[PDB]
RNA sequence: AAGGUAAGUAU
């Protein structure tokens, strides 16, 4: 199929959710921190 | 009489005349010349009809013609006087209050002269008639069509062509009557003549529209 | 002046013989092939059909 | 005045190769073409001097279902840059010439 | 939800682009946390499905492949490089960067079309293309 | 090419490529070279005439801003007198103004826009500058330039002339203006390019004069309509009439070809079942 | 004075609505009257299928011909 | 001035192979063919003289044997 | 009247030198 | 269901009669004989008459 | 500031 498999979207998901910390992560420091 | 009416129109004109010239190029001409925008279509321009006063600047009034005997220059707007200005719209439409008294005193003739004409021992003459041609409210230009018989069926079509915006997905603007039933009340001819004179003439128009380009003098007669 | 066709009885026939959905050939007058001039021929037999359409 | 062309005349199913780029087109481009077992022809017209192909070549199997098969089988597709056209070769010798010159009174 | 194909290192993004045949490899530089870049990541999935057959999608990060950002000036977000047919086409829709979309597009139908006509151009061998609808203006009016 | 455009419009450039495509600058500028070449061989004798030729002129030079090479070079025999340069439009001339061996002949090729088509003022200033420059190398100090507004269509001339040419070289580039090939095509291209159709011809009904010249027409021929759709009617005094089709035939006839026409059809191919007469 | 068109309100005492507002002309007024009286000459004067394959004759808005209103 | 000159009789034509007087179109053609050093193809050539073939033919003038056939029942 | 044919340079594709000949 | 690809435009390889059939079936005969040309001159009818 | 790099082809 065109998109990716499913491990792949969980990494993406993950990685999304660790770098925008906005509506992930323990607290909300900056849309581009690195650590929430 | 509404000052914003006015105001609002001549925004919204010049809104879709940058939105031309930006659909000609990404940049905005430091001059925009009006001679594109105000050829009728039959010349091979945009022929937009507007209400505002643009003056015509006597520079690009000008005009040449390559005779064999020599390069000749003429000048149409050269009249020593205000500069041509493209007429506005409410120049050659009639008043409301007018347009109700001629229909009333048309009407008026027009029942006096079926009333003569009944005695003729025939219908209405439909020739001396032609002094009250295209007046009137209702279609009196039309009150010698031959679908009238046909016409005089439908009775309140107002109300249908106002309920056409829900029968019908377009907009239709003329709603206030419908065509070829109320008439065309509005006469708008002299216009095409009055702003293509105006501009400069046909050749004068024609003089920056490559047509000097073809060496046949196709001035009239072309397709 | 087609008509003289329709007046003549051998075109007239030829009428009903073209009733067949194929083509026909249809030969020129003896009239214009007897004539010395090719141009007057068509006259000469103009003339000839041309009253016939008449009478 | 092509005696090659003699030679190259026992495969009968012959096919021509359009739109190749100078550079494009190769022995190595026909071989990766011959799909089929038969044996191909990666002959096509170029400059003289200097070789520059003008982008029509010619490739002759003897299995004319291979031909057909390859009609459709590389019709748009090929390894370089430019797209192949491929066409039904309407080759003449002179002899044809000559018997169609006859032959054209009726 | 951002599910595109994304490349992990940077030479197999290059690889990925060199591994083309009759496709066009649409190369979506930028990051996916990103609010612009993630509208631009919907429409490129929503448009994914519907030209799958010769359009296909493969997003990359920059902070993971830094080292194409310096080669084509990868320096805003949304930006998109259609390397097609190993070679960089020239897309023209009337801005002074007429080889990288670098914001999210309006409606999915002109992504489709701006797409299709860069797969026409590609193939018909041209490295230069123009829009049909000029970007110039925005048509905020 | 030799147009110049002020701000990037994508439809003037690409129509403007369209038009010119494939050299026709160059192609135009060789064929109006070549025209006045012959023309000036053609009348040789009047014009004292010894060579006619060209320079090695480079490609580029056609479309170049100055015409830093010369188009056409021409040496008389003994002495030639040239008068002051001017305009084609003048009259007056004083020959003894110098003596020289030689002439040059250039043609500008412009595309003049609605406020630069002032070919007069564009050929003066044009001869000035040119002739006056330290980059333009003219074999001759003494000739004309001449230049050729496309856009306006209109032909110039600026500077010396030989005696007794100035009419010769203004009929010349009437006539060579008139129906020169490369100018022709490029006419054809813009009227199909902007979709104005030549006006179309009036055909001559009249039948009077042909019918005297029919045998001077090589092919001709004429066809009853109404023969095809002619149908038979039956008569009766109380049945409805059977106004049945007869025949397909047109009753076709060609005088000119000593023969005639019979297109028999079916009658029910040629009238079907409640088929009107269109 | 090409750059844009000026408002209306500075001109606006030039003149009036309709300044130059003409009334339109019926057509072909002549041929219609030219069928109308053709068309009277034959009222006055009335009141006061052959075999042949072409004896058959060749049968080949909102305007009143005949110009009278009906 | 003193150059009482006469009004010149030189025209513009042009003169192909068979001196007929060429169509504009033609005139280009061979403008560019000059021009770019090389002609039309060989098939091109071959269409364009019989194309020249049978404008000759028609210029020189099949009813008689049709009319002699017909002649016979 | 007469008219000999007219010759033309063939500027296109001509390697034998940079200016066109004459 | 992804869109067709848009491949160029290959033209018929020999016109038959039945591919001139379905031309004659289905075409641009009526279109053609509407002529969409128009004159220089002005039309009678009004600027915006549509 | 700009919204104005034709592409192609081997050197």
């Amino acid at each position: 199929e065109v998109y990716a498999p499913g491990l792949d979207i969980e990494s993406s998901l993950k990685q999304l959710a660790e770098r925008r910390t906005d509506i992930f992560g323990v607290e909300e420091t900056a849309i581009g921190k690195k650590i929430g | 009489n509404t000052q914003e009416l006015l105001d609002l129109l001549v925004k919204c004109e010049n809104k879709i005349q940058t939105r031309i010239k930006i659909g000609l190029n990404s940049k905005m001409p430091s001059r925009f010349p009006p001679v594109v925008f105000y050829t009728p279509k039959e010349l091979g321009g945009l022929g937009m009809l507007s209400m505002g006063h643009v003056l015509i600047p006597q520079s690009d009034l000008r005009w040449s013609k390559q005779t064999d005997v020599g390069i000749t220059h003429f000048r149409s707007g050269m009249s020593h006087e205000e500069d041509q200005l493209i007429p506005n719209l409410y120049r050659y439409i009639q008043p409301w209050e007018s347009e109700f008294i001629d229909s009333q005193r048309v009407w008026a003739e027009y029942a006096l002269k079926r009333q003569e004409a009944i005695a003729q021992n025939r219908r209405l003459t439909l020739e001396d008639l032609e002094d009250s041609w295209d007046r009137g409210i209702p279609r009196i230009n039309t009150l010698f069509q031959k679908d009238r018989h046909t016409l005089a069926y439908d009775k309140g079509w107002r109300v249908r062509t106002d309920f056409k915006q829900y029968q019908v997905l377009k907009q239709n603007p003329f709603w206030w009557t419908h065509q070829r039933h109320d008439g065309k009340l509005w006469n708008l001819n002299n216009y095409r003549t009055d702003m293509i004179q105006a501009l400069g003439g046909v050749e004068g128009i024609l003089e920056h529209t490559l047509f000097k380009g073809t060496y046949f003098p196709t001035w009239e007669g072309l397709f | 002046p087609f008509q003289a066709c329709l007046k003549v009885e051998k075109f007239g026939d030829l009428i009903l013989k073209a009733t067949e959905p194929q083509m026909v050939l249809f030969n020129l007058y003896d009239d214009w092939l007897k004539t010395i001039s090719s141009y007057t021929a068509f006259s000469r037999l103009i003339l000839i059909l041309r009253a016939l359409h008449v009478n | 005045e092509d005696p090659s062309l003699l030679e190259w005349d026992a495969d009968d199913f012959r096919i021509f190769c359009g739109d190749l780029g100078n550079e494009v087109n190769d022995d190595i481009l026909a071989r990766a073409f011959s799909r089929f077992p038969s044996f191909l022809k990666a002959k096509v017209i170029r400059d003289k001097r200097t070789g520059k192909t003008k982008g029509y070549g010619f490739v002759s199997f003897k299995d004319p279902s291979d031909y057909v098969r390859a009609m459709r089988e590389m019709n748009g597709k090929y390894v370089g840059s430019r797209p192949i056209k491929l066409r039904k070769s309407m080759w003449k010798d002179r002899n044809l010439d000559v018997v169609r010159k006859k032959q054209k009174e009726k | 939800s951002y599910m595109l194909p994304h490349l992990h290192n940077g030479w197999q993004v290059d690889q990925a682009i060199l591994s083309e045949e009759d496709r066009v490899v649409v190369i979506r530089f930028g990051h996916d946390w990103d609010p612009t870049c993630m509208k631009m990541d919907e429409v490129l999935y929503s448009i994914a499905e519907k030209v799958k057959n010769f359009a296909v999608i493969y997003l990359v990060d920059i902070t993971e492949v830094p080292d194409f950002n310096k080669m084509y000036e990868l320096y805003d977000p949304c930006t998109v490089m259609f390397f097609f047919r190993n070679k960089h086409i020239m897309i023209d829709l009337g801005t002074g960067n007429n080889n990288k979309i670098n914001w999210a597009m309006e409606d999915k139908q002109e992504m489709v079309d701006i797409i299709e006509t860069v797969y026409r151009g590609a193939r018909k061998g041209r490295g230069l293309v123009v829009s049909p609808k000029d970007y110039s203006t925005k048509y905020r009016y | 090419t030799g147009i110049f455009m002020h701000g990037k419009i994508p439809t003037l450039k690409i129509s403007l490529i369209q038009i010119f495509r494939a050299h026709l600058w160059q192609k135009i500028h060789e064929s109006i070279v070549m025209d006045l070449c012959q023309v000036f061989d053609q009348e040789l004798d009047a014009l004292e005439i010894e060579t006619v030729q060209k320079e090695t002129i480079h490609p580029r030079k056609s479309y170049k801003m100055n015409s830093s090479c010369a188009d056409i070079l021409l040496f008389a025999s003994y002495k030639w007198n040239v008068s002051r340069p001017s305009l084609l439009a003048d009259s007056k001339d004083v020959m003894d103004s110098t003596t020289t061996q030689k002439y040059w002949i250039d043609i500008q090729l412009r595309w003049g826009d609605y406020d630069s088509h002032d070919i007069e003022r564009y050929a003066r200033a044009k001869f000035l500058d040119y002739t006056t420059d330290n980059m333009s190398i003219y074999p001759s100090p003494t000739g004309v330039l001449i230049a050729i507004d496309l856009a306006y269509n209109l032909h110039s001339a600026y500077g010396n002339w030989f005696p007794g040419s100035k009419p010769l070289i203004q009929q010349a580039m009437a006539k060579i203006m008139k129906a020169n090939p490369a100018l022709y095509v490029l006419r054809e291209r813009i009227r199909k390019g902007l979709q104005l159709y030549s006006s179309e011809p009036t055909e001559p009904y009249l039948s009077s004069q042909n019918y005297g010249e029919l045998f001077s027409n090589q092919i001709i021929w004429f066809v009853d309509d109404t023969n095809v759709y002619r149908v038979t009617i039956h008569k009766t005094f109380e049945g409805n009439l059977t106004t049945k089709p007869i025949n397909g035939a047109i009753f076709i006839f060609n005088p000119r070809t000593g023969q005639l026409f019979l297109k028999i059809i079916h009658t029910s191919v040629w009238a079907g079942q409640k088929r009107l007469g269109q | 004075p090409t750059g844009e068109v000026l408002s209306l309100v500075g001109k606006l005492e030039g003149t009036r609505m309709g300044d130059k507002a003409q009334r339109t002309k019926p057509q072909m007024q002549e041929e219609r009257r030219a069928k109308r009286r053709k068309r009277d000459e034959d009222r006055h004067d009335i009141n006061k299928i052959d075999e042949t394959y072409g004896v058959n004759v060749q049968f080949e808005g909102d305007e009143d011909v005949y110009g009278e209103v009906r | 001035k003193e150059k009482d000159g006469y009004k010149p009789d030189v025209k513009i034509e042009y003169v192909d192979e068979t001196g007929r007087k060429l169509t504009p179109k033609e005139a280009f053609r061979q403008l560019s063919h000059r021009f770019h050093g090389k002609g039309s193809g060989k098939m091109k050539t071959e269409r364009r003289m019989k194309k020249l073939d049978e404008e000759a033919l028609l210029k020189k003038m099949l009813g008689t044997v049709a009319l002699l056939q017909e002649k016979q029942k | 009247n007469v008219s000999q044919k007219r010759k033309y340079r063939q500027y296109m594709n001509r390697k034998g030198g940079f200016n066109r000949p004459l | 269901k992804p869109l067709p690809a848009p491949l160029d435009g290959q033209r018929k390889k020999r016109g038959g009669r039945r591919y001139r059939k379905m031309k004659e079936r289905l075409g641009l005969t009526e279109i053609r004989k509407q002529a969409n040309r128009m004159s220089f001159g002005e039309i009678e009818e009004d600027a915006y008459q549509e």
